[PDB]
């Protein structure tokens, strides 16, 4: 659901965004965040629903 | 009033866990404002910690300042709409105060407890 996947990325990317170390870290959880909230607006729920399992991923790796 | 002065509880709890920021508690405040708030509410409530947001306590808190509150004086207007005035206040593990302002938290709600906050409007003093 469009709503559901806005609250859940936004807790995702914050918790990207606390854990991520240089610069180089910080983009990429930037622009991740940005996009699924890009993709949502143009209704892109099923393409949303995958950046955010992206994001979710960067986040497994960083602990 | 045996109803108002509950409702001044879970009125004043609710301004805390909100407007706090304790970055090991990011995922319980979000549980708790889920839980407690339509979803208009908790998604300004998601949309203003997103990291998209320059203003956001993430950005600039981070990991190494914690935001406390401090209840002032509600303002009970009617049974369904509240104003609490708070007092924020941002310092490290060392202590050396950054931020503390003066908000006040325009609140509309409904209780029966079921306590459910149905608009939320913050204003700088």
């Amino acid at each position: 659901n469009a709503e559901e996947i806005t609250e859940k990325a936004t807790l995702v990317g914050i918790e990207a965004w606390l854990l991520a170390k240089d610069e180089e870290q910080k983009k990429k959880v930037r622009t991740l965040n940005r996009q699924v909230k890009k993709l949502l607006q143009q209704n892109d729920l099923d393409q949303a629903k995958r950046v955010l399992d992206q994001l979710k991923s960067v986040l497994e790796d960083l602990k | 009033n045996p109803y108002i002065s509950v409702a001044n509880i879970m009125l004043q709890n609710y301004v805390k866990q909100r407007e706090k920021y304790n970055y090991d508690t990011l995922k319980e405040q979000f549980t708790f404002i889920k839980n407690a708030s339509t979803s208009i509410v908790y998604m300004q409530f998601a949309n203003f910690m997103n990291i998209d947001n320059s203003l956001s306590p993430v950005i600039r808190y981070q990991k190494l300042y914690r935001r406390s509150i401090n209840i002032i004086s509600i303002n009970n207007i009617n049974n369904n709409e509240a104003t609490v005035t708070f007092e924020s206040l941002a310092q490290n593990n060392t202590g050396e105060i950054l931020e503390n302002m003066l908000w006040e938290a325009k609140i509309g709600f409904i209780m029966d407890f079921h306590f459910i906050v149905t608009s939320y409007k913050l204003k700088l003093l």
